[PDB]
């Protein structure tokens, strides 16, 4: 699965949290980036809405073979191709 | 330390003129009745007064030269009159 940066909500908190390690996702930096990027329907989360996500990035994040980030180089903007195929490799 | 004035000022007395100095704090809800959010933290809401001639908002407090009824001589025309002294209580 290849993300996309600097794209929408829920891309951009998978983004950001690339490049950490696994015990470093905290249940509060989880709703901090969440209310941010949310911020329209930010009010509308409840706790067991925060747990299940929080577990559900915890769970994808882990396995950091089957991800990759698009990082939005922005410099070029060369394709979805570069990525792709680094994502296929 | 040193002020650079001598004397008394239009303070009362010498020493300290004693004076106290009470706030007001509470939440500041949503349209839902929800605590509206900060990034963080979240939104306060205080009591203030403006004079006709101060051009400013200040805090209802007064000094202290009455016992009980300082905050009175703060706010015995701001806040009541017999209830003043029930929420005095
Ligand atoms: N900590 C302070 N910070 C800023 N300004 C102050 C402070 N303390 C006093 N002042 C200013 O000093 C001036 C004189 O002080 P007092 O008159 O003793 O203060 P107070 O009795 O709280 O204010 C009386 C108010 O009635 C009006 O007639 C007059 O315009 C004044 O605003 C006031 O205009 C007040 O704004």
């Amino acid at each position: 699965c290849v993300v996309v940066e600097g794209s929408g909500r829920v891309a951009d908190v998978i983004a950001q949290v690339a490049n950490l390690p696994v015990s470093d996702i905290t249940i509060s930096l989880i709703q901090q980036k969440l209310s941010v990027f949310f911020q329209e329907m930010f009010e509308t989360f409840t706790e067991s809405r925060i747990v299940e996500w929080t577990k559900k990035i915890q769970d994808i994040v882990r396995r950091r073979q089957l991800l990759t980030v698009f990082r939005e180089g922005k410099d070029g903007q060369q394709d979805v191709d570069v990525a792709i195929l680094q994502a296929l490799l | 330390g040193r002020t650079g004035l001598r004397g008394r000022g239009s303070l009362s007395c010498f020493g300290p003129n004693h004076t106290l100095y009470p706030m007001v704090t509470r939440w500041r809800r949503n349209e839902d009745g929800a605590i509206c959010r900060k990034s963080i933290k979240k939104m306060l809401e205080v009591l203030v007064v403006k004079l006709p001639l101060s051009e400013h908002w200040a805090l209802p407090g007064g000094s202290r030269e009455p016992g009980e009824m300082l905050p009175r001589k703060l706010k015995r025309i701001l806040r009541q009159e017999h209830w003043p002294s029930f929420e005095n209580l």
